[PDB]
RNA sequence: UCUGAUGGAGGAUCGAGUUGAUACUGACGUGCAAAUCGUUCAUUUCAAUCACGUUUAGGGGCGAAAGACUAAUCGAAAAG
RNA sequence: GAGAACUUUGAAGACUGAAGUGGAGAAGGGUUUCUUGUCAACUGUGAUUGAACAAGAGUUAGCCGCUCCUAAGGGAUAGCUGAAAAGUGUUUAAAGGGGUCCCCGUCUCAAAAGGGAAACAGGUUGAUAUUCCUGUGCCAAUAGUAUUAUGAGUUAGAUGGUAACAUAUAUAUAAAUGAACUCCUUUACAUAGGCUUUACACUCGGGGUGCGUUUUCUUUGCACUUUACCUUUAUAACAAACCUUGGAAUCAAUUUACUUGGAGAAGAGGUUCGUUGAACUCAAUUCAAAAAUUUGUUUUGUAGCAAUAGUAAUUCGUAAUUAUCCGAAGUGGUAAGGACUAUCCUUGAAAAAAGGAGGGAACGGCUUUGUGCUUUGCUACUCUUAAUACUUGUAUGAGCGUACCAACAACCGCAUCAGGUCUCCAAGGUUAACAGCCUCUGGUUAAAUAGAAAAAAGUAGGUAAGGGAAGUCGGCAAAAUAGAUCCGUAACUUCGGGAAAAGGAUUGGCUCUGAGGACAUUAAUGUUAACUCAGAACUGAAACGGACAAGGGGAAUCCGACUGUUUAAUUAAAACAUAGCAUUGUGAAAAGCCACAACUGGUAUUAACACAAUGUGAUUUCUGCCCAGUGCUUUG
RNA sequence: UUAUCCAUUUAUAGGGAUGAAUU
C-alpha cells in the first residue's frame, strides 16, 4: 500500500495552519511582581477578528512599569468587554467580568475562560468562542483548586493560576446550519487544508485500509486499538463503546 | 405588498435546502441582522460586524457578544450571579 | 477612435497602474498613469480624518510644505479638535476629583 | 513657467543676474499683442502686454545686457 | 442614419415589432422612478423656499 | 526577450559572432555551424 | 391582514467570452494534429477563471477518489 | 528579369470588421531587425521573393524598468543530531546600530503585474526613442571655512481667527528653536449593488477652409477646425466632515435606496480635505461710488506653457509668404474618484520609506579675575535660503536592459504544423448587447500548387408531392417557435417554486394624436431637450423578431437532494464532494492524531462551540431484535 | 533539591496590613 491521508498530514507540506492574516497569539499577561500582589489595569482599545478563530480578540494596553512606555497584549475577549473599558490583572483586582484573577480568590460558582492550566503560561485552557469553566471548589487550606471544564471533565488546578471572569464570546456560533459547501469552504480555507473529507470506504485498498470491495463497506471491524500503527488507526479509535448514546 | 407568506429573509434560499434548515436559519439570522439597544447612547443601533463584534453606529463604540445575538443567556447569568456579590 | 497603449513598463491594469487618456497638441490620443489617491490622515483616539492636513502620499509629503501638514493646536495634526477637548476637559476633572477625594479623605 | 503680471517684479527678474535671454513674441490679435519672456535658470517668466505703447517702452527701458530671442 | 434618426423623432420605427429588448432593457424602470422623483422632490423643494406650502405640508408630501 | 541580464547578452553575442563563415584566404589552403530558427541555443 | 411602489438578496436563471467536452458513436484516422476540425452541448458572482512566484519528490508526493496525476512515461516516474 | 498565377506599381472586385493576420508588452527566441547585394541548397508548384545565403550596420535614459522593501518562502549562522553525507534553524548565543553608560538588535536572498523620489509635447532615422534634437520642467544629492545677498526672530525660540483653522509668494511660501524617551498616522489593501461627478469616447447643429456628387435632386456628402507635462497651478464648483449662531412634536431635514438629530436638527454664516485643473470676471486693465484703501462697469489673454508647435488650406525661386484653428448641445460606452448601502462560522499582507505629536535636555556676543563656573566695562545679535572664493582626492546624476517576433512562418509541439500560449486599447449601423451581420481607421487579398472538365463515389450542405417514426436497439440525425409586448398558465410543493408551465394574440411602412422635463416676469405669457410608451387612420400579392439572432413541449417511472468535482488521449455517471446526521479519541508539552535515522517537528499564531479519526449523505417520516462469533473496550 | 525534565519572560520589585504618569 501506499502512505494514506492521515500519515501524510504530520508531514506539514499542505496540512499546515493558513495563517497569513491572523493577527497575533491569544496569550495573557506575563506573570509579574504586579499581578503577584496588586492589580495593573489595561484598557482595551479595540476588539479584532482572529481570521482562524471564531472568539474574537481584545486589544489591551498597558503601560509599562519597568519602563516608560506601552505595551500591547492580545486576550481572547469575553462577552460583554467593550472597547474603552479598564481590565485589572492581578491578585487584588476585583472580580468582575473582563479581568484576570488568580482561580483561588474566585468564589465558588463563577464561571471562568483563557484559564491557565499551570501557572503563568499565559492561557492555555477555555479558549474557544462560547466556552467556559466553572470554579466548583477550592482547597481548605488554598493552594489549589477544581473547576469543571467545557467537556465536563474535573480538574485540578493550582491556586496562583489566573483566569479571565466571564464566557468567551461568539457563542452560539455552532447553532447556524451551514447551508451549503461553499461556506464549509470559506471556514476551512482559513485554518486548514481538512476539507473536503473523502469517505476511506471509497478509496482503493492500496491507500486506505477501508477502501476496496465490489460493494463499498469496511468489511472489518471500524473500532481498532490504541496500539495500531500510524496506517492502522483508521476507524474508531480505542471506542469503549458504539452507537447512540442513551443518556 | 406581502411579498413572502412564511420564508421572509430566506426567500433567497430558494428551494435549496431542506425546510427545516432553512427556518432554522431564519430563526438565528433574524437576530444576527437586529438592531440592538446600545447601553452606551441609549440607541438602538448597534450591529453586527464581525461573528462575536457588535459595533454602535453612533458611539462607533464595539463590545464582545455572541455569534449572533449582543448578549447571550449564559453571559447574562453569569454577569447577574457576579454583581449580586 | 484612436486606441492607446501603455507606455511606462507596466502592462497589467493594477491599482498603481491606473491610466488616463489626454489629447496630445499633434493630435494624438496618449495615456498617462496617474498616481494613487493617498488616505486621509487620521486622529490616534477616534480614527477620523483630521482637517487642515493634506492627504498626500509619503512621497509627496516630504516635500509638502509644514504649514498643510500641522496645526497650530497642542496635540494638531495627530487628534482631532473634539477628541482634544474631550482629553482636556478629562485631564483637568480627573484631577479636580482627586483633589476633592484627598480632601474628603479626612 | 510662470506668469507675472506686476511690472516691478518683472523688471526685478530682468535685472537679477540668473537671467540670460528675454524672449520676445508679437502677434495679431482681432492691434498686436506682445508677450515677453525672461529665461532664468529656474523658470521661464511671461507678461503679457495688451498695450503696443507698453510694450515698446518696457523692453527697451531693459538693459541690453541680456540676450534678445525675436521669434516672430 | 441621421434621416432615420429623424424618423424615429416622428416616432417611425418604434413598433413592438421593432424591439428586440425587454420593456426594462429599453427603457429602465429604476431610470424612469429616479427621474420622477427627483422633479417630485425638486418641485416640493421649490414650493417650500417660495413659502407657498407650510413645512409640515411638505413633509407630509 | 527584450528584458536580458549582462551575461546572457554577452552570450548571445558570443553565440552570434561564432556564426560567421571560414574566411576565403583561410580557405585558400565551418562546421559548427547554427540557424536560430533549427537549432536553439539552450544557453 | 390585504394592495401598489421602492429596494436589490441569492454557491438564483438565460447567455456571449472564458473554462470545459454531451452527441453526431460526424470528419480525420498514411490526420493540420501521437487527441485535431465542424456542428451540437455544459459553464459565467462563485466550492468561479487566469498568470507569475513558492511548497510537497519516487514504495515518496498529491488526489471533491478515476489507481487518477507526478514533463506524450504511473497498480510504483525518469537517468545511470 | 533568362524566365513571373504566388516579386513590385496602378486600376478593379473583395476580406479582416476594433472579441481584427490593427497597435503595445510579458514568457520563450536571439539578430530573425535595417540597408545593399544575391539564388547552390531551402522557401513540399513557380519564384527575380524571403524569417534562406553574403557584406556591412543598427539598440543612446537622473525621470521607462531592474537595482531598494518586504510576502508565500529559500539558503546560511548558533547550537543539537549524524561515521559522514546531510537534517533542523534560537531549542544553555557573551551575536551590529543609536544616542552618551544605557537602549535597540541573527544574517542573507526571494516580486521587470505587490510597496516605490522624479517628464512632458513637438520633431528626427534605413534601422533607436518618455533614451536622440528642440523647448519646457521635475526628483534626489550638494562637505568644511569665509564672504556677500534673501528673509524672518531677538534687548532663549513669530502672529492672526470665538472656533473649525489660517499665515513666510524672498527669482525660490527657505527659516515659526527644540535633545533623550514615547505615541500615533501614511504606506495599507475583500466582495456586491445602485446613485453621482469628471476626463476620454461617440454624436447633433452653426461658422470657416478644401474636396466630392451634380442626366435629375441636394443652402448638400466628407475631411480639418488641435493644445501635453509643469506653474503649493490660482481660483470656481461639488459630495462630505467640522465650527459659530440657533434651539426642534403639528417632529423635521433628506436619499434612487436609508440616513440623521437635546450626545444639539432645520435655518443662517463659515473652516477643511478630497475631486478636478482657467471652471468662475480668473488675472491685469478702463470708468463711478467708499477714505488718511473697499464695491459695482469695460478691454486684453486659448491663464502661463502657446503657437514659435500641430493640422487642414492658398501661393511664391524651388526654402519662404498668407488665411483658419470658434459659437452652442446631446448619448452614456470606457476609466477613475466620491458619498453610501449590503454580505461573511470568509473580515480580505508586510516592510522599506515618510510625516505628525507628547516631552522640555542645551543656550547671546566683545573683553576681563580666580578655579566650564560668580565676577567687572559695552552691545545692536541667531537661524534660513542662494551665489561666490579657498581648502577638501577629481564636490552631479553609477551599472545593466533598450533592435525585432510575440505567432499570422520569428515561442513550444521533430516543421514555415488548422494545435497550445499571459495582459492593455476597442469606432459606426441594426440591437438588450463588447452577440450575429455589414461598414470607417489600421491591416490583407496569403495560406505545401494552379488550369480545365465536371460523371460515379465521398464529404459539407439545400429542397422535396402524399403519408408522418410505418425507420431504428433507441426519433440517431434533421425538422419543428424560439425576440419583444399583451393575455393566460395545471398537478404537485419544502409555499420559496413549478413557470418561458401548457397555451393564445400582435409585430412592417407611412401620416398623425396623446403622455412623460428644464429654463423668467410682474395667478398669468415665452425659450428649449431626450427617446420611451400608448392610441388611430392609410397602405401592400396577409407581410412585417422578413436577413441575422433565437426554448420544442407534455404525462410519468428509476437514481442522485441541490450548486460543484472526476478517469489529460474510449467510461461525466446513479461515481466523488457537499450541508445535515451520528459515532470515536483527546484536558496538553509524561495529551490525541501524524512526521523523523536521530535531533526534532506538523496540527499549533491551536485548547472541547477545539483538533484528530470514521460512517452516512438535503428536507419529511423513521432508524426494529441480536453482545452468541470476531473486534474494540473496563475492573482486578 | 542538587541530577534530570517541563513552562514563561525583556529571565524586570524579598513576605505579611477610552487624559499622562519617563530625564
Amino acid at each position: 500500500g501506499r502512505v494514506i491521508r492521515g500519515q501524510r498530514k504530520g508531514r506539514g507540506s499542505i496540512f499546515k495552519s493558513h495563517n497569513h492574516h491572523r493577527k497575533g497569539a491569544a496569550k495573557l499577561r506575563h506573570l509579574d511582581y504586579c499581578e503577584k500582589k496588586g492589580y495593573i489595569k489595561g484598557l482595551v482599545k479595540d476588539i479584532i477578528h482572529d481570521p482562524g478563530r471564531g472568539a474574537p480578540l481584545a486589544k489591551v494596553i498597558f503601560k509599562r512599569t519597568e519602563k516608560y512606555g506601552k505595551k500591547e497584549e492580545l486576550i481572547i475577549a469575553s462577552e460583554g468587554m467593550f472597547t474603552g473599558q479598564y481590565i485589572s490583572c492581578g491578585t487584588k483586582a476585583p472580580l468582575s467580568v473582563g479581568n484576570i484573577l488568580p482561580i483561588g480568590k474566585m468564589p465558588e460558582g463563577t464561571l471562568i475562560c483563557n484559564l491557565e492550566h499551570r501557572t503563568g503560561n499565559r492561557g492555555t485552557l477555555v479558549k474557544a468562542s462560547g466556552c467556559y469553566a466553572t470554579v466548583v471548589g477550592q482547597s481548605e487550606d488554598g493552594k489549589k483548586t477544581k473547576v469543571r471544564l467545557p467537556s465536563g471533565a474535573k480538574k485540578t488546578i493550582d491556586a496562583k493560576a489566573r483566569a479571565m471572569v466571564g464566557v468567551v464570546g461568539a457563542g452560539g456560533r455552532i447553532d447556524k446550519p451551514i447551508l451549503k459547501a461553499g461556506v464549509a469552504h470559506h471556514k476551512y480555507r482559513v485554518k486548514r487544508n481538512c476539507w473536503p473529507k473523502v469517505r476511506g470506504v471509497a478509496m482503493n485498498p492500496v491507500e486506505h485500509p477501508h477502501g476496496g470491495g465490489n460493494h463499498q463497506h469496511i468489511g472489518h471491524p471500524s473500532t481498532v486499538s490504541r496500539s495500531a500503527p500510524a496506517g492502522q488507526k483508521v476507524g474508531l479509535i480505542a471506542a469503549r463503546r458504539t452507537g447512540l448514546l442513551r443518556g | 405588498s406581502r411579498r413572502t407568506k412564511k420564508v421572509g429573509l430566506t426567500g433567497k434560499y430558494g428551494t435549496r435546502y431542506g425546510s427545516s434548515l432553512r427556518k432554522q436559519i431564519k430563526k438565528i439570522e433574524l437576530m444576527q441582522h437586529a438592531k440592538y439597544l446600545c447601553t452606551f447612547c441609549g440607541k438602538t443601533a448597534t450591529k453586527r460586524t464581525c461573528v462575536g463584534i457588535w459595533k454602535c453606529k453612533k458611539c462607533k463604540r464595539k463590545v464582545c457578544g455572541g455569534a449572533w445575538s449582543l448578549t447571550t443567556p449564559a453571559a447574562v447569568a453569569a454577569k447577574s450571579t457576579i454583581i449580586r456579590l | 477612435a484612436q486606441r492607446v497603449h501603455y507606455r511606462r513598463h507596466n502592462h497589467y491594469n493594477t491599482k498603481s497602474n491606473k491610466v488616463r487618456p489626454v489629447r496630445t497638441p499633434g493630435g494624438k490620443l496618449t495615456i498617462h498613469v496617474v498616481k494613487k489617491k493617498a488616505g486621509k490622515p487620521k486622529c490616534a483616539d477616534c480614527k477620523t480624518a483630521i482637517q487642515g492636513v493634506k492627504a498626500l502620499r509619503p512621497a509627496d509629503n516630504y516635500r509638502a510644505r509644514r504649514k498643510n501638514r500641522t496645526v497650530a493646536r497642542a496635540y494638531g495634526g495627530s487628534i482631532c479638535a473634539r477628541c482634544i477637548r474631550e482629553r482636556i476637559m478629562r485631564a483637568f476633572l480627573f484631577e479636580e476629583q482627586k483633589c476633592v477625594r484627598q480632601v474628603l479623605k479626612e | 513657467p510662470k506668469q507675472i503680471t506686476d511690472i516691478r517684479k518683472f523688471l526685478k527678474i530682468s535685472r537679477k543676474p540668473d537671467t540670460t535671454a528675454v524672449i520676445i513674441m508679437k502677434k495679431k490679435s482681432k492691434t498686436v499683442i506682445t508677450k515677453l519672456k525672461l529665461r532664468t535658470k529656474k523658470y521661464l517668466y511671461t507678461m503679457v502686454f495688451a498695450d503696443r505703447k507698453k510694450a515698446e517702452r518696457i523692453e527697451n527701458s531693459l538693459l541690453p545686457s541680456l540676450k534678445r530671442i525675436y521669434y516672430p | 442614419v441621421r434621416l432615420y434618426k429623424l424618423a424615429k423623432r416622428k416616432g417611425r420605427h418604434m413598433g413592438i415589432g421593432k424591439r428586440k429588448g425587454t420593456k426594462n432593457a429599453r427603457t429602465n424602470q429604476k431610470t424612469l422612478w429616479i427621474k420622477r422623483q427627483r422633479v417630485l422632490r425638486r418641485l416640493l423643494k421649490r414650493l417650500r423656499d417660495s413659502k407657498k406650502v407650510d413645512r409640515h405640508l411638505y413633509h407630509s408630501f | 526577450g527584450s528584458i536580458k541580464r549582462f551575461r546572457l547578452k554577452q552570450r548571445l553575442g558570443k553565440c552570434r559572432r561564432q556564426n560567421r563563415p571560414v574566411p576565403h584566404w583561410y580557405r585558400l589552403k565551418n562546421t559548427k555551424r547554427r540557424h536560430w530558427r533549427r537549432t536553439k541555443l539552450g544557453l
